[PDB]
């Protein structure tokens, strides 16, 4: 927060879409939520809103919002060769 | 989830597209691949210009 | 059943009480001065002494002002008078 | 640290109903018990009901006054407890103080003194 | 899952009266206890009413400034809660959210606090 918070609006967050999230799935779908049977195209319309709304990365929201770093590894194990560990019995050696 | 290759490769001098010639060898290990993809077919290409 | 270190308590207790000086609730007696720890061992032993006990008898004062719940294995021995507020409850009692 | 806010008082008629509200803030009301107390000026204060963090009816108390007009009750759910005032006497009229502290059971002869809220004036004329 | 979008809000002179209405979407707001909101800048989201699933007054609750002035309906034939107010003063001016939860009925003061709409504004002036 002390660093990337100066907001920046850039790492805009998605808030309406068309469903919940399935796994291994990308939200990269720009689209607007369609929420009614009048077709949602000729920019905002009612009951019709874009998803994009700013996610708080002003300096008044210092102690809130701010955002935190957070990053998610997924890890396999004993399913292919272990790139990043250890290595395989060699004797002694002195 | 495996490949392993082996090679070798020996002179023949004589052409002679016969047969393989009657001849002992050892195909020692050439590289090792992690992939575990699924492979049913053989194909491979030609160098023409 | 073979049992060693069998250690006994003596406590007044009015009769409602019973149900709640188990773990997971707490009594009008057992909110202050009883208490059973998290999985209390033994079994729950009681009969009837009101006939008798009773004639009342103040000997047994139940506490009611402390300064805040149970904790397992602890005495509530300490009679001191409750701290409300900022002025100190020194000189008997007070607002 | 606890904040008390009672509201729900006003003008009403002698035999009518009334609601007082306790909102509690910065802090739950569920595992303490909390009490309503009344002021008319010039007399001191007194004690009108209590409720239990249990909510029991056996754990709820009311003042002689009370008995059977009034109806306390609590909602640990959300945090709040409500006065429920009920045929009036010009006798009621007096400043509903909600109290409570980190008791967690209400006594006939004990209630709720630490933390205050302001209070809110009930008045029974016409 | 549940959208909710509210509307109605807009200039209006003092003592005048709007009808707030907050449509939702992919979700019937039918079973569950619904409730209006209201913030103005610089100042935090406090609550004005909820409507609960049984839709009784004894269950209909609106805070203090607005007792007697914001009236509640929820219509669950179009999935839609109204905010009657009238009488309004420039006091009442914020943007008003509608909310909604897995909750069945409300109180006083805590309101729901899973979903939200995008509110809608409401000025109280010239």
């Amino acid at each position: 927060n002390k660093l990337d918070s100066k907001g920046n609006y850039n790492y805009l967050y998605r808030l309406f879409r068309k469903s919940n999230l399935k796994p291994f799935e990308r939200d990269i779908s720009t689209e607007i939520y369609q929420a009614g049977n009048k077709p949602c195209n000729g920019v905002a319309g009612f009951n019709c809103y874009f998803p994009l709304k700013s996610y708080s990365f002003r300096p008044t929201y210092g102690v809130g919002h701010q955002p935190y770093r957070v990053v998610v590894l997924s890890f396999e194990l004993l399913h292919a060769p272990a790139t990043v560990c250890g290595p395989k019995k060699s004797t002694n050696l002195v | 989830g495996y490949f392993k290759i082996y090679s070798k490769h020996t002179p023949i001098i004589v052409r002679e597209p016969e047969d393989l010639p009657q001849g002992f060898s050892a195909l020692e290990p050439l590289v090792d691949l992690p992939i575990g993809i699924n492979i049913t077919r053989f194909q491979t290409l030609l160098a023409l210009h | 059943l073979c049992f060693t270190n069998v250690y006994a308590d003596s406590f007044v207790i009015r009769g409602d009480e019973v149900r709640q000086i188990a773990p997971g609730q707490t009594g009008n007696i057992a909110d202050y001065n009883y208490k059973l720890p998290d999985d209390f061992t033994g079994c729950v032993i009681a009969w009837n002494s009101n006939k008798l006990d009773s004639k009342g008898n103040y000997n047994y004062l139940y506490r009611l002002f402390r300064k805040s719940n149970l904790k397992p294995f602890e005495r509530d021995i300490s009679t001191e008078i409750y701290q409300a507020g900022n002025k100190p409850c020194n000189g008997v009692a007070g607002f | 640290q606890v904040q008390l806010v009672e509201s729900g008082g006003g003008l009403v008629q002698p035999g009518g109903s009334l609601t007082l509200s306790c909102v509690a803030s910065e802090s739950s009301l569920a595992p303490y018990r909390v009490a309503w107390f009344r002021q008319a000026p010039g007399k001191e204060r007194e004690g009108v009901s209590c409720i239990s963090r249990d909510a029991h009816p056996t754990s709820t108390y009311y003042t002689a006054s009370v008995k059977g007009r009034f109806t306390m009750s609590r909602d640990n759910a959300k945090n709040t407890v409500y006065l429920q005032m009920n045929s009036l006497k010009p006798s009621d009229t007096a400043v509903y103080y909600c109290a409570t502290d980190l008791g967690g059971y209400c006594s006939d002869s004990n209630y709720p003194r630490a933390w205050w809220g302001q209070g809110t004036q009930v008045t029974v004329s016409s």
